[PDB]
């Protein structure tokens, strides 16, 4: 029902001021995601307006950890999907050291480390895409039965890629927390480089600073 | 309302 | 090493404007918070200035936590450590409308549809105070070795007692992103509460909310 | 630094 396969064939066909550049590539990235989540087992199944709130709401995340995961073998740094790589310093620089640093820390080494592979990449993000708990869902149990399916495939999985590592999934699902908290800080940045007027901001980008319709 | 999304999902 | 029969034991022992109770409430449980943490195995073993860390960084979460799992017999509304019940409508009449109502559906409601048992609560605090991502632990990698003692004891448990329910461990586990993003929600309202000087703010609360040392 | 906490922990 939810083959892990489906979700690395997922990954593998969206493969590709520092600040500018990175929300140039957001942007960009915007695109991606929404073929991404299409290629998502049952996604394009659920009514179109919960597609777009999983969307809307989940979209800072799953770029995090797109871009995160794509870092794991750059040191001190992160490679964005425009093949630009962004140093520590240069992030420092700008006035926005100390997230990219959470980043760097909490995600792209702890990956790095446990040598997170693309099909736990893919199955975190689908567990992050069907949030249950994204407000206005027309039907919150179908998008939480669907997220039950990505992680109960995901544990089979590491069980039989990784019998010698039994804490292997607990460990991979502990790093939402940590995602969740540096996703909310990234968008209080970018709604503040909004304010500010400075920093070029791209119609997709754009849109999802829009406030939703209550 | 969200235009652009709307459009590529629809697609 | 980390039974969760003293984890439970931890839970057992500290048993016990809606905006002013409850910040009442919230500085008279850190008191109690800190009892908790010192009965949680190994925890007062840490270096004094890590246990700090660790309950500055959690206090939040840990405090969400535990009145809301305390809170799953309380239709539409929560039970203070005072005795207070709150309920919803007076939670909207206050303002703070729309975080209460997180709290009621992201965490109250699922703990008491899954029927979270005081052990699990017990071993997903712990979890949260031992969080390796805490800035500026002398050592990071003990934190997190006791995190995942906790997490195995904990899935073992759950195994155990819950043998016909094959994803609970992962259930559990994933109301921490909710937690995550509650918990910084709620701090970010404690602190507009401080900026306009109303609300009365105890000595405790208001430590929390002092800037740590860089 | 963070006298309360300190002092409770301490105890
Ligand atoms: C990298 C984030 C931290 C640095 C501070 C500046 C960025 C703040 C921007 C906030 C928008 C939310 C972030 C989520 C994803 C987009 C940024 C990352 C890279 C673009 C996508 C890519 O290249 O893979
Ligand atoms: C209950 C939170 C949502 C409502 C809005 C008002 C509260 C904001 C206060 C923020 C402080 C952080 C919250 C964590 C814990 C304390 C508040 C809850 C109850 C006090 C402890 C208790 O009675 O068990």
């Amino acid at each position: 029902d939810m083959p892990v396969e489906r979700i690395l064939e997922a990954e593998l066909a969206v493969e590709p001021d520092p600040v500018t550049n990175i929300c140039q590539a957001a942007d960009k990235q915007l695109f991606t995601l929404v073929e991404w989540a299409k290629r998502i087992p049952h996604f394009s199944e659920l009514p179109l307006d919960d597609q777009v709130i999983l969307l809307r709401a989940g979209w800072n995340e799953l770029l995090i950890a797109s871009f995160s995961h794509r870092s794991i073998a750059v040191k001190d740094g992160i490679l964005l999907a425009t093949g630009l790589h962004v140093h520590r310093n240069s992030a420092h620089s700008a006035g926005v050291g100390a997230i990219f640093d959470r980043v760097l820390t909490e995600l792209v080494s702890k990956m790095r480390d446990m040598q997170m592979d693309k099909t736990e990449l893919g199955c975190l993000r689908a567990i992050v895409l069907f949030n249950p708990d994204s407000k206005g869902l027309s039907n919150p149990a179908e998008v939480e039965a669907l997220r039950e399916k990505v992680y109960a495939s995901l544990e089979a999985y590491c069980k039989h890629k990784y019998p010698e590592q039994p804490g292997r999934f607990a460990k991979l699902l502990l790093r939402l927390p940590a995602l969740r908290s540096i996703g909310l800080k990234c968008l209080e940045h970018l709604f503040f480089f909004k304010l500010i007027g400075d920093t070029p901001i791209d119609t997709f980008l754009m849109e999802m600073l829009e406030a939703p319709h209550q | 309302k969200h235009k652009i999304l709307h459009r590529l999902l629809q697609d």
